[PDB]
């Protein structure tokens, strides 16, 4: 998770 | 181009997992995942059409493509998805949206637009037809998201990752043989 730390959040 | 499904998507996420997000990189996965199927279902009924020498592709191309594409016991599961939608908007006496009419997120009416890009010449695409591939692309997504957030919950992690929807497809050996496929 680490891993996602620079994948934002997908936002409607 | 290739379209944008995302919106769409995340209705679908709403309905499946609601208390659960989605990173933007997983939603581009799923993106792909959906133009992928798309293309290879449109491309094979359409050819279905082409050569019976059919004026309209039609829902039986769409359902016979699905049986020929979707994997193991996912096929019936999803052939049945696209009966159902087609039976709900012809039961429905409606002054509403196609989609709506059909029990849909995904957008029926865009859908048949872009279906037409695979029809040929005189070819026409029928509206049926579009409710039912309609209806197999929103089930396929969420069998996918049901999976992953699933996974998710499994991590004690809020959100879909690209990590989450590995696991999913992995652990599922029909959605792994689509994948591998497509």
């Amino acid at each position: 998770d680490d891993e996602d730390e620079e994948d934002d959040d997908f936002k409607e | 181009r290739k379209e944008t499904y995302s919106s769409y998507i995340y209705k679908v996420l709403k309905q499946t997992h609601p208390d659960t997000g989605i990173s933007q990189k997983s939603m581009s996965i799923l993106n792909s995942f959906v133009n992928d199927i798309f293309e290879r279902i449109a491309t094979e009924a359409s050819k279905l059409a082409a050569y019976n020498k059919k004026s309209t592709i039609s829902a039986r191309e769409i359902q016979t493509a699905v049986r020929l594409i979707l994997p193991g016991e996912l096929a019936k599961h999803a052939v049945s998805e696209g009966t159902r939608a087609v039976t709900k908007y012809s039961s429905s006496t409606q002054a509403q949206s196609s989609s709506a009419r059909a029990g849909l997120q995904f957008p029926v009416g865009r859908i048949k637009r872009y279906l037409k890009r695979h029809a040929t010449g005189r070819t026409r695409v029928g509206s049926k037809a579009a409710i039912y591939l309609t209806a197999v692309l929103e089930y396929l997504t969420a069998e996918v998201l049901e999976l992953a957030g699933n996974a998710a919950k499994d991590l004690k992690v809020k959100r879909i990752t690209p990590r989450h929807l590995q696991l999913a497809i992995r652990g599922d050996d029909e959605l792994d043989s689509l994948i591998r496929a497509t």
